[PDB]
């Protein structure tokens, strides 16, 4: 009675979204598209682990 | 809006509603309130200045330069009331207002809460058809023979009259009918 | 697909074995039935049509029509039984049987393979909507009216019948199927205009093409309200189809005798839209935004495109709907008051909120909301037209402009304002009222839901 | 698109600053700032444009919302000729319309600075017409020329309205809403300034005099 | 004394500007005192039938009835061809139908010479 | 909530109120049926002043031809009753 | 809370809304002051604004007039 | 997913970077996301396991419509019918796999746009590229032929432009 | 319909007309909807030489100020791998006219 | 500004032209001038898709802010010595312009009056 | 499944619930605008999230969901884009909106 507000109307429509998009509609190509995340020197990749060098030894203007 | 106009105004009704025109609109030019005081002093004094010319065209004469001076030197955006007809609520309310007909087609459900409402709806209607005959007949009577030549309506006069064409005025919806 | 014709021959002696106080009941309940048969008709192909017989076929063009013409003849059942209470039962009768045959004239013709049939179809359309206009009407230009419908439409159609069996002795054929796999060009000569021309002016003073519409305000005007519901919603559409069945023919002389017709599509669209800003009658405005409307049919058949033929399919079922729905609205205000002068019975929204509500959401649709399937046909039409022209967007976009000044400028007049202190006779909406204006709104955006059912065969 | 906007800001501040009706005066400075933000796009710098819109929202809506809270206690009144001294009869009303004024001039550090103070300086340093510079900063100083009447006018001296007084702001709904408003309209500049990614170029080399240009046109 | 203000279509002359009301006539008061009769008689007419008990329907206008008639149906009989409505007619029904087939034609012409050029940039083009 | 509901009382008295705070018109000898030009000697542009005084003091302006009409607190006071629809 | 008509006086007043009216503007003035304290650069400018006319021709690149 | 074919519908090999911590502060969006995990991807998970275990004791298949190909509209005479029909029918179906095509490309060519952020107009020449290449064909294989079009007038159209190619190549050779 | 008398008791309020009297030819025209003819506080003929005058002047003084542009006294901005030749389409094989940047 | 005044009223013939310019060779007054280099790769700039704009010479400082702000992300008040770097090199990069425009207008000035005073000595 | 894409249409999903309840006795009550300020508020509280997903790593999303309807050759679908301009001006609308929706439930108390 207190917060079946939260329930009814929120946790319930992301429940049905969050199915409609998981299996139905990334079931087909190019429908969720996002854009590639930002590759800094000095990260390493997840999947290859692969690591990218530094930067061109900065000439310290300091 | 409830007295029935006449024919023509009069040379002193217009002096008036003049004055009235330029108080109102210097108000709108001096906004605060010991100067407007004070400007509109000067203006009953100029008002009254002529106040006595026996001379009714020299009188006229006045009126008239003094309208042409009010209407170069008034305010383009003056004051109005907001229920007045330029107002910013000046016909607000008009779609709540619901004329009293539309309840004689209320469903016998909707009629059966206020039985007392509808009991004192229905006096007030026999009201109404017992006194319309005796209305219709004053007016008749009342008439000049080459018909009304004002709007204005006679009262009643007799033992229990009703002043003629009395319905649709007392019974207006309201000011701020919902 | 004689399970739809023969069920409407069956309707014809129901009605006239009924006994007298269930006429009304039988017509509409067998009339919904049958339009739901109707409905199996949109499982169309992707590249022929479905050749029923010899002398039937359903393309993805007429389908949808037919699906029209069977869901508007309960609709003007109900919308005729209220008006008609007085009558005689025979006359009851007759009426009904003049709708059931305009009906069956109407099925027929949208399927017919051959082309002198169809022309014998659409001609004997005519019989049952001057019959009615003229023996129902309300008014004593209702004669006057029935002539012009009658003349002008026998004008253009005769030298129709002329170059028709002229081509048949020419080609050999007349069915469509023929016809269309064995197009020959068309040259340039006088011979080839005037056959072009006796091709085309029938449709083009059906639809009703600008300078050749004087027709139509009379006709739709005068007629009872169920006679207007047919004429808006089915009857004008004949010239389109024709038109786009037509031209298959007349290529590649189209390419310069459609100018004189752009150019009078065009501008008297703008000059009819103009024409709604200044009306007194309720009524003659519904007629001159159907004039509006299918001009731009005209424009969108006349430049021969993809594009355009979808666009007109789509602006042709949602015109149908919308002014039908417009033209009902109109008669009930009409049937309160006894006038069809627009500034007669104002602030009607105070008296009848649900009623201001069906007003609403059909001046919503004429002036082409999107995404209404009528802003889809319009916006279909305007491209077509920018590609054919770049310049026609500022004649399309005064359009534009115009058609929703007038639509909520009969809104504001009928629905807003304060009530006229001396009508005390409005009663509150009937049930049959609500559900009529309900059975006319929600077919519009259940088809906006699913869109390629009234795209046609270019989709 | 820089002259469409640099003529309508300046034409919308020039209407604004003889306006008695306040919803008038609001509306007008909507329209200026507008304006500016169409001047905005005209020098190639759309996400200084987006930044103006979130900006602003807050402080326009919490202006306006402050001309309602005085419209319904002076009996549906809408004049500023008839709004006497309000500053002390409505002491939180005047301070949201107070705080909102000086953010809608681009007083340093509030919601209104982090976009306008930019957008300012960012019109004086690049190759533009000079007709929409000189409008440009004709219409800020008229910005702060007609929030000066409004406070003037609606909030000082002596009263003006009908005797029968019924003020009362004493409303939780009301105080809450300007309240959360209020907030944003001091804090969103600098968290939003904060943490967005650098998506321009900035400007970190200007004569001082022309640094200063916005305020000075202010005071003005 | 003050500038003077001239009165236009869309602007008309104020009441209280108008010399002809500042220099009046008995015959100007007998005018007012018959209009103002003939005012009062049309009110009386329509109040007496507007208070009536069983009145139920719309109160007919004459005056309404006249003003739709003259707008739809008195205009034809009242038509007289003339040399100004002969040259309107010509004029607004014929003009705008040859200015916009030259300004098509035109543009169409010119975009058929480009297209036979070969110079149109015709790329992307596949909807028509 | 909104305003209360004026009642003829608190009409009565705000029109007494503001024709006592006019100094052209003696506290005493002025009564709720006293006419203007009659008891108090008053002329037209004093009855001007008086209805637009009137006007300041309720927030409604009075037609000109209705206003002319009133002529003393009593007639001001039934005018705005029955203008407000005050019945108690 | 319950506030009644006046009719010509000064409108009652509560102590809580003088106390938020004055506590919001006493925090919009601190963080106006703080923030100043802060990034006076935002507003002074950061960097010195050099002069042309005090460069010389040796890292200008300008010959004397001669060749 | 192996919905679709990977080759027809390709995409980079998406690579992503490992998370650096350089705060002693927690991350919200981590503990949002943990929560939002265990509040909605778990339910859903299992209520598809239960519609996929409903759907494994049901499993029937659909197959692909195969068409034959039949003799084109230039192996029929002038007047015959019936091979006039199948020929226009197997157009009609070749211009509906021709449009299926463009699109495909078209999907291609908006996800590179969308994936490749703000190097697009670099990152994207290939699929550009191909969309070009495509839409020139696509084009003078269809554009122009208007409603009532068939494959007599796409014939008659290919025959034109084969005719103005082979002038043009005649009166080069003659330079 | 503007110009009548708001403080009269029309029989429709709302259109300012009468019962039985005559109806204007062009009342759907001046519903007070629609175009007013009510007098204003400065003549016509003056408000269209204001505006127009307003208006050209504008324009005139937009034209002029583009044909003497405002700006500030630097280069051109100065990019690295020949004005990013690559970056602004690609063609990564016309090996572009070489584009250097020296130090000053 | 005060060059606007110089260009639009004085003499605009030996006022540098914005939109042309530079008008003399690069290495004309300098004996030899180094290279500008860079220190951002190519590559490295696509990977963190920075801008066609923002892919300048200071372009490097900018990836170090961007990767210092996506590390100190909910303390959004840690990047402000890399903010710092970013706004110098923007900075002499600016000043650097200025210089390229002050040496433009002396260049001007100074070879137009000397081919007008050579021709003033073939003039007598 | 990368929650941005699911926060980011529910926001805007659960807009409608109070719309579809608007033939229900809720809307004859008087609590129906408390009920749908509650709603709005809840709805800024929920977008919240992916704007700071996008302020953390920046990402931006197209959601491509429902195919309306094809041409020959041009795909229209229902397509969001949920790149910084979105995902920026969602929360600062829903947020004025609330503000304004509690102002109008004591503005508009006698209409
Ligand atoms: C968009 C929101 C999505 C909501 C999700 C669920 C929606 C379900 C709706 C189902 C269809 C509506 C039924 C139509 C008949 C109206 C019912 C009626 O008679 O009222 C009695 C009923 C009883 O209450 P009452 O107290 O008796 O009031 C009676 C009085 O007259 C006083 O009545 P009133 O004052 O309350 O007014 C009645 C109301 C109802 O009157 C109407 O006008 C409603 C009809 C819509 C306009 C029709 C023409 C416009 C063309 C658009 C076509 C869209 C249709 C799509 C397909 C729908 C298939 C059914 O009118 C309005 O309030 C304003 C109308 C202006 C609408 C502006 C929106 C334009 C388009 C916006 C987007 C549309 C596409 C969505 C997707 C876009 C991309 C993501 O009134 C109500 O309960 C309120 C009506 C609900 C409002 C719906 C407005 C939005 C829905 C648009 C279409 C649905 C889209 C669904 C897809 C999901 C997204
Ligand atoms: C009110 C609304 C009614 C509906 C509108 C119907 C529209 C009908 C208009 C017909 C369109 C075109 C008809 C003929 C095509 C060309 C017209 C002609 O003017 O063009 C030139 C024709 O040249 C001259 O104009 C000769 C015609 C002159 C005589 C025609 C009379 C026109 C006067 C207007 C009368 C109004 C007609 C409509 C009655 C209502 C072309 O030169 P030419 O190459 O040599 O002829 C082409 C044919 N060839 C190839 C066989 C030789
Ligand atoms: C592009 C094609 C057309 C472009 C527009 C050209 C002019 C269009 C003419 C429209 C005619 C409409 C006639 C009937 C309209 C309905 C009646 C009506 O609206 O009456 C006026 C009505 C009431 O007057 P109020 O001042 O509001 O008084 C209220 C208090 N009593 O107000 C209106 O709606 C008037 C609106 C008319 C505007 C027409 C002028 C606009 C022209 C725009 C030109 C500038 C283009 C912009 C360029 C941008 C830069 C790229
Ligand atoms: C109600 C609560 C339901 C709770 C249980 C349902 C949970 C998930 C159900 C999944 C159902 C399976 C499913 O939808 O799969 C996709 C399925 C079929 O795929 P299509 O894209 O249609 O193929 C092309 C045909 N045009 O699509 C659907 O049926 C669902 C579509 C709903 C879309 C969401 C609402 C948007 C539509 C509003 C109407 C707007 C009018 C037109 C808008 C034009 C926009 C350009
Ligand atoms: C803001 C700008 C607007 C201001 C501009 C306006 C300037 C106008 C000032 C000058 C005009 C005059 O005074 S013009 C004065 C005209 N003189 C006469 O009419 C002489 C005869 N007197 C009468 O008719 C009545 O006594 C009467 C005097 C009406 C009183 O009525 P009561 O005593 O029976 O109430």
């Amino acid at each position: 009675r207190h917060s079946i507000f939260a329930v009814t109307h929120v946790l319930i429509p992301v429940w049905i979204i969050h199915y409609y998009l998981k299996y139905h509609v990334t079931a087909k190509p190019y429908t969720v598209v996002e854009r590639k995340p930002r590759i800094f020197p000095g990260d390493t990749i997840l999947e290859t682990g692969e690591v990218i060098p530094l930067m061109k030894e900065f000439p310290d203007q300091h | 809006a409830f007295s029935a106009p006449a024919a023509y105004l009069t040379h002193q009704q217009k002096v008036l509603r003049l004055y009235k025109r330029a108080l109102r609109h210097l108000e709108s030019w001096c906004v605060h309130r010991d100067k407007y005081r004070y400007f509109a002093c000067l203006m009953r004094a100029r008002f009254d200045e002529h106040k006595n010319e026996k001379d009714m065209v020299k009188a006229t004469q006045l009126l008239r330069q003094a309208e042409e001076e009010f209407w170069y030197g008034q305010h383009p955006q003056p004051y109005i009331f907001p229920e007045s007809p330029g107002g910013t609520s000046y016909e607000r309310y008009e779609c709540y207002k619901v004329p009293e007909w539309c309840l004689d087609d209320w469903h016998p459900s909707e009629k059966a809460m206020y039985p007392d409402y509808f009991a004192k709806r229905e006096q007030w209607k026999r009201l109404r058809r017992e006194s319309w005959e005796r209305e219709v007949k004053q007016l008749q009577e009342e008439t000049p023979p080459g018909g009304p030549r004002t709007e204005a309506l006679p009262p009643a006069r007799k033992e229990g009259d009703l002043p003629p064409l009395w319905w649709h005025i007392v019974t207006r919806p309201r000011e701020r009918p919902m | 697909m004689l399970k739809i014709i023969i069920p409407t021959t069956m309707l014809l002696p129901m009605t006239w074995m009924s006994k007298h106080n269930m006429i009304w009941i039988n017509a509409t309940v067998h009339s919904l039935l049958i339009s739901l048969i109707s409905l199996s008709l949109l499982n169309q192909l992707g590249e022929n049509s479905l050749n029923f017989s010899l002398t039937f076929f359903s393309d993805s063009l007429s389908a949808p029509l037919l699906v029209l013409t069977t869901w508007l003849l309960p609709l003007m059942l109900m919308a005729s039984q209220s008006h008609l209470s007085k009558e005689t039962t025979t006359r009851k009768k007759l009426y009904i049987t003049m709708l059931i045959l305009l009906q069956l004239f109407l099925i027929m013709t949208f399927t017919a393979t051959e082309l002198i049939l169809f022309y014998i179809l659409f001609e004997a359309t005519l019989v049952p909507t001057l019959i009615i206009i003229t023996r129902w009407g309300n008014q004593t230009e209702r004669l006057n009216a029935g002539l012009y419908f009658l003349f002008y439409t026998l004008a253009g159609s005769l030298p129709l019948l002329v170059a028709l069996v002229y081509i048949q002795n020419t080609t050999g054929s007349l069915n469509f199927l023929i016809i269309h796999y064995w197009s020959h060009p068309l040259s340039n000569s006088w011979s080839n205009i005037f056959m072009w021309l006796a091709c085309i002016m029938a449709f083009m003073v059906k639809m009703p093409l600008y300078g050749l519409h004087l027709w139509l305000p009379k006709a739709h005007v005068e007629a009872p309200i169920a006679g207007s519901m047919v004429l808006a919603a089915v009857l004008l559409k004949l010239g389109g189809y024709g038109m786009m069945r037509i031209t298959t023919i007349l290529n590649p002389l189209t390419n310069y005798m459609a100018y004189p017709f752009l150019m009078l599509s065009m501008w008297g669209m703008i000059m009819t839209s103009s024409i709604c800003l200044r009306q007194t009658d309720l009524k003659s405005l519904i007629a001159y935004s159907s004039v509006s409307h299918m001009a731009l049919v005209i424009v969108a058949i006349m430049i021969q495109t993809p594009w355009s033929f979808m666009g007109a399919t789509a602006l042709m079922i949602a015109h149908g709907l919308t002014s039908s729905m417009l033209f009902c609205l109109a008669n009930t205000n009409y049937e309160r008051v006894h006038s069809r002068t627009m500034i007669l019975a104002r602030g009607l929204q105070t008296l009848l909120p649900l009623m201001a509500t069906w007003w609403l959401v059909a001046s919503l649709t004429n002036l082409a909301l999107p995404p209404s399937i009528n802003l889809i046909g319009e916006l279909f039409i305007i491209t077509a037209s920018f590609s054919w022209s770049n310049i026609t967007i500022i004649l399309m976009g005064m359009n534009m402009m115009i058609t929703a000044l007038y639509s909520l400028y009969m809104l504001i007049t009928t629905q807003r304002g304060k009530y006229t202190h001396h009508i005390n006779n409005i009663k509150p909406s009937f049930t049959r009222e609500n559900a009529l204006m309900a059975l006319h709104i929600l077919p519009l955006l259940l088809l906006t839901l699913n869109p390629k059912m009234i795209l046609g065969p270019l989709y | 698109t820089l002259c469409l906007g640099a003529i309508t800001t300046l034409f919308t501040a020039l209407c604004a600053i003889t306006q008695n009706d306040i919803k008038k005066i609001v509306a007008f400075s909507t329209s200026s700032q507008l304006g500016l933000m169409m001047v905005t796009i005209g020098i190639n710098q759309p996400h200084l444009a987006f930044l103006h819109i979130c900006m602003h929202a807050f402080f326009k809506a919490m202006l306006f919302m402050c001309s309602g809270s005085i419209i319904h206690s002076l009996n549906d009144e809408q004049d500023i000729r008839k709004m006497g001294g309000l500053y002390k009869a409505m002491p939180f009303t005047t301070t949201a319309l107070i705080i909102g004024s000086l953010a809608l001039t681009g007083m340093p550090y509030l919601t209104g600075f982090y976009s306008k103070d930019l957008i300012i300086e960012a019109v004086n340093m690049s190759y533009t017409n000079a007709w929409a510079l000189l409008m440009t900063l004709i219409a800020t100083s008229l910005t702060a020329a007609y929030s000066t009447r409004i406070i003037f006018f609606a909030f000082l001296g002596k009263p003006r309205f009908p005797p029968l007084v019924l003020i009362n702001e004493n409303n939780p709904l009301l105080i809450n809403s300007i309240k959360r408003l209020l907030i944003g309209s001091i804090f969103a500049g600098f968290i939003i300034s904060n943490n967005i990614p650098p998506m321009t170029v900035p400007n970190t080399t200007m004569p001082l005099y022309m640094k200063m240009t916005a305020l000075i046109v202010t005071i003005m | 004394s003050f500038p003077k203000y001239k009165p236009s279509r869309l602007a008309t002359l104020p009441a209280t500007l108008d010399p002809a009301e500042y220099d009046i006539s008995p015959e100007t008061r007998k005018a007012q005192a018959e209009r103002l009769a003939i005012r009062s008689r049309l009110k009386r007419e329509y109040l007496l039938q507007y208070n009536d008990p069983n009145r139920l329907g719309v109160i007919e206008d004459p005056a309404l009835i006249r003003w739709t008639y003259a707008r739809s149906a008195n205009i034809y009989p009242n038509f007289r061809p003339t040399p100004k409505t002969s040259l309107l007619g010509a004029l607004f029904g014929i003009g705008p139908l040859f200015f916009w087939y030259y300004v098509f034609k035109t543009d169409r012409d010119k975009k058929e010479k480009l297209i036979q050029e070969g110079k149109l940039d015709q790329t992307f083009n596949i909807s028509y | 909530s909104d305003a209360p509901p004026l009642t003829l009382e608190a009409i009565k008295d705000r029109v007494l109120y503001v024709l006592k705070l006019y100094d052209k018109i003696d506290p005493e000898k002025l009564s709720v049926n006293s006419h203007f030009m009659k008891d108090l000697g008053l002329d037209s542009l004093d009855q001007v002043e008086i209805i637009m005084a009137m006007e300041d003091e309720f927030g409604f302006e009075i037609p000109d031809i209705d206003a002319e009409k009133l002529m003393c607190p009593q007639e001001i006071v039934d005018y705005i009753a029955d203008k407000k629809d005050v019945y108690e | 809370v319950h506030i009644e008509p006046r009719y010509r006086q000064f409108p009652q007043l509560t102590r809580s809304q003088l106390i938020q009216a004055e506590f919001f503007s006493a925090t919009m003035w601190f963080w106006i002051l703080w923030r100043f304290w802060h990034d006076s650069d935002a507003v002074l400018g950061h960097f010195p604004y050099p002069d042309p006319s005090q460069w010389t021709d040796e890292e200008l690149g300008i010959l004397p007039d001669d060749e | 997913p192996d919905s679709w074919d990977k080759d027809v519908y390709p995409e980079p090999p998406r690579r992503t970077p490992a998370p650096a911590p350089q705060t002693s502060l927690p991350n919200p969006v981590t503990y949002l996301t943990k929560i939002f995990d265990l509040l909605v991807d778990r339910p859903v998970t299992l209520a598809r396991e239960f519609i996929e275990q409903q759907h494994a004791k049901n499993r029937y298949y659909y197959y692909h419509r195969e068409f034959r190909r039949v003799p084109d509209i230039t192996e029929c005479e002038e007047k015959d019918i019936l091979c006039m029909f199948e020929a226009e029918m197997q157009w009609r179906r070749d211009y509906k796999v021709d449009q299926e095509i463009v699109n495909i490309i078209q999907e291609r060519l908006k996800a590179c746009q969308q994936r490749e952020g703000e190097s697009y107009r670099q990152n994207c020449a290939k699929e550009l590229e191909q969309f070009t290449q495509v839409s020139k064909a696509f084009q003078d294989r269809y554009s122009d032929l208007g409603a009532h079009y068939s494959a007599r007038k796409c014939l008659a159209k290919q025959k034109q432009r084969m005719l103005a190619e082979r002038k043009a190549a005649k009166e080069a050779a003659a330079a | 319909q503007q110009e009548r008398d708001p403080w009269y008791d029309w029989d429709h309020p709302d259109l300012r007309l009468n019962w039985g009297e005559p109806i204007h030819w062009d009342l759907d025209m001046y519903i007070r909807n629609r175009v007013d003819t009510s007098p204003t506080p400065v003549s016509w003929n003056t408000m269209c030489k204001h505006l127009f005058g307003f208006v050209a002047f504008m324009l005139f003084m937009f034209w002029v100020g583009e044909i003497y542009p405002s700006y500030q006294p630097v280069g051109p901005k100065q990019y690295p791998y020949n004005d990013l030749y690559l970056e602004r389409g690609g063609d990564p094989t016309k090996e572009p006219e070489p584009v250097v940047h020296y130090e000053i | 500004g005060a060059h606007l005044a110089r260009r639009y009223l004085g003499d605009a013939s030996k006022e540098p032209d914005p939109l042309r310019m530079p008008t003399f060779p690069p290495d004309y007054g300098f004996p030899e001038r180094k290279e500008r280099e860079m220190v951002a790769t190519q590559q490295e700039m696509n990977d963190a898709q920075l801008m066609l704009q923002q892919r300048d010479y200071c372009a490097h400082y900018l990836i170090q802010l961007l990767k210092c702000k996506r590390d100190s992300f909910p303390n959004f008040l840690a990047c402000k010595h890399e903010q710092h770097d970013w706004d110098y090199c923007e900075h002499l990069d600016y000043v650097k312009r200025m210089k390229e425009f002050e040496r433009e207008r002396r260049l001007l000035q100074r070879k137009k009056r000397r081919e007008q005073r050579e021709a003033e000595m073939a003039r007598g | 499944m990368n929650p941005f894409a699911s926060l980011t249409l529910t926001t805007l999903t659960i807009l409608t619930i109070p719309i579809m309840m608007s033939n229900s006795n809720i809307y004859k009550t008087n609590l129906y605008p408390n009920y749908v300020k509650t709603t709005v508020s809840y709805a800024f509280t929920l977008s919240l999230v992916p704007l700071l997903m996008f302020m953390h790593t920046g990402q931006e999303m197209i959601i491509s969901n429902w195919h309306w309807m094809t041409l020959q050759t041009v795909e229209l679908s229902l397509s969001f884009k949920m790149d910084y301009f979105s995902v920026m001006f969602i929360p600062v609308a829903l947020f004025v909106t609330w503000s304004i929706m509690e102002f109008s439930m004591w503005y508009m108390h006698s209409d």
